[PDB]
């Protein structure tokens, strides 16, 4: 499952995994906001390519 | 490791080789209450100082 | 063991 995989990637940078299971909704929200920011700094005329 | 179930009982195993062992307070740690984790499961954690080693 | 000999 995906949350159990995210917990191991947290464990791999030095943070424990209860930190991910406690803050799970906040982390999922921050990821969704960052993906949405990508997709409209791409749709504008900012030439990153 | 990971918590796994064989259908009836619950064990703890390492990730790249299946080798199930009994969940005691030596291979787990404690943090928090049972209402924040999404998907927590009711089982029992064995205390390895109380089989008979109460003197 | 050789401390919890209560
Ligand atoms: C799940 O694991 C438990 C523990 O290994 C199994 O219970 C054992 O079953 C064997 C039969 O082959 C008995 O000889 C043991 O005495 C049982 N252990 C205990 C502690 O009672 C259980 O059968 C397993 N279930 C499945 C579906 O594999
Ligand atoms: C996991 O275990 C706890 C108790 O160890 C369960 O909490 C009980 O839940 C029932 C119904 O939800 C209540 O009537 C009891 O009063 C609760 N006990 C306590 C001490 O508050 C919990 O529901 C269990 N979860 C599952 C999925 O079985
Ligand atoms: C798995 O999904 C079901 C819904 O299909 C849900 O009720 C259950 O809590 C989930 N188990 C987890 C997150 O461990």
């Amino acid at each position: 499952p995906f949350a159990m995989q995210m917990a191991y990637r947290f464990n791999g940078i030095g943070v424990t995994q209860n930190v991910l299971y406690e803050n799970q909704k906040l982390i999922a929200n921050q990821f969704n906001s960052a993906i949405g920011k990508i997709q409209d700094s791409l749709s504008s005329t900012a030439s990153a390519l | 490791g990971v918590f796994v179930s064989n259908g009836t009982h619950w064990f703890v195993t390492q990730r790249n080789f299946y080798e199930p062992q009994i969940i005691t307070t030596d291979n787990t740690f404690v943090s928090g209450n049972c209402d924040v984790v999404i998907g927590i499961v009711n089982n029992t954690v064995y205390d390895p100082l109380q089989p008979e080693l109460d003197s």
